[PDB]
């Protein structure tokens, strides 16, 4: 969140090929007791948003008003953004 | 040809078999086929050398022929390929070992004399007796 | 001979580096040796600033399971022949140590 010592972190980060669910160099976990929680917490915070945001090319043209079927947002630059994603809108 | 030198009797007769690129023993051949390939290429490059054979008619020139089909072997490892083993005997081992490589030592083994040792010294008896000592 | 050494009862030997402070106080090494009792003298190779030291342990006797479970951590253990055993001409004996060769 700023770039402080990534000394052992970059080494731990470079072991990943993928999600932590598969990732095979796990023998690093048995060594120290500190890094057991770092990984276990990390994989618990893996798929979570993480925020955002808008689609470069995404545009929707509904027949009836969008607000009837799909909820809306407005981004920083002042674009009406859809709350659902690509798949959900289709 | 550096591999063809390392030749320790029957050692390379299996080596040619193990990292292969052949065609089910290979028609009209021979082992190695990698003896002909550098003769076709003519090392290092060399323009006035790999043309020669193609004009009459390394790896891509070898793939450009070629008796491919079959697909047998891979490595370089792969295979094909009173106390004793034992119990019985597979492998994988069912008494001692291994954290292999050790696995591999039980497959070349069978059978059925104990000791020896051969090649020679000298721990196959010890690891055996040590494995019997913990009932 | 080689087979007389290899048959004679073996002992556990860890090779620890100089880097270890005393006022933690080095209880970590003592804690991990406590859990695996048995009958194997523990040897310690301390590569000091000048000269390779030799240190046989104290009361703890390992049970030949603590070798693999110690190598899990950042220590390099071995199953070396016991130094103290080398004497006498019975029990084994010297006849029986020629049999495996």
């Amino acid at each position: 969140v700023y770039g402080i010592p990534h000394k052992k972190a970059e080494e731990l980060a470079k072991l990943i090929p993928k999600p932590l669910q598969e990732a095979e160099l796990r023998a690093e976990m048995e060594k120290d007791e500190r890094i057991r929680q770092v990984i276990e917490v990390a994989m618990r915070l893996e798929g979570l948003n993480r925020h955002a945001s808008v689609h470069a090319a995404g545009v929707v043209i509904a027949a009836e008003p969008l607000t009837d079927l799909v909820p809306l947002m407005r981004d920083q630059e002042g674009r009406p953004v859809t709350q659902y994603d690509m798949g959900a809108v289709e | 040809h550096h591999h063809h030198h390392h030749k320790a009797g029957e050692a390379q007769d299996l080596a040619e078999g193990w990292r292969a690129f052949l065609e089910a023993l290979k028609p009209t051949l021979r082992a190695f086929v990698r003896e002909a390939r550098p003769h076709l290429e003519g090392k290092t490059l060399v323009l006035r050398f790999p043309e020669s054979k193609a004009f009459h008619h390394l790896l891509p020139l070898a793939r450009a022929q070629f008796g491919v089909e079959e697909l047998a072997f891979v490595l370089e490892k792969k295979s094909l390929s009173p106390p004793w083993e034992a119990e019985e005997g597979e492998d994988p081992s069912e008494e001692l070992r291994r954290l292999a490589r050790l696995l591999g030592g039980r497959l070349l083994w069978v059978r059925k004399p104990k000791a020896p040792e051969a090649e020679e010294p000298v721990s196959e008896d010890g690891i055996g007796g040590n494995g019997i000592m913990p009932p | 001979t080689l087979e007389e050494v290899l048959e004679a009862p073996k002992a556990l030997e860890v090779e620890v580096d100089h880097a270890l402070l005393d006022e933690k106080g080095v209880a970590r090494l003592k804690s991990l040796l406590d859990e695996h009792p048995g009958s194997l003298p523990v040897y310690l190779r301390v590569l000091g600033p000048f000269g390779e030291a030799l240190f046989a342990l104290r009361e703890v006797r390992v049970g030949e399971e603590a070798l693999g479970l110690l190598e899990a951590e950042g220590y390099r253990a071995y199953l070396v022949p016991d130094r103290e055993v080398f004497l006498q001409g019975n029990g084994g004996g010297p006849k029986e140590e020629v049999v495996p060769f």
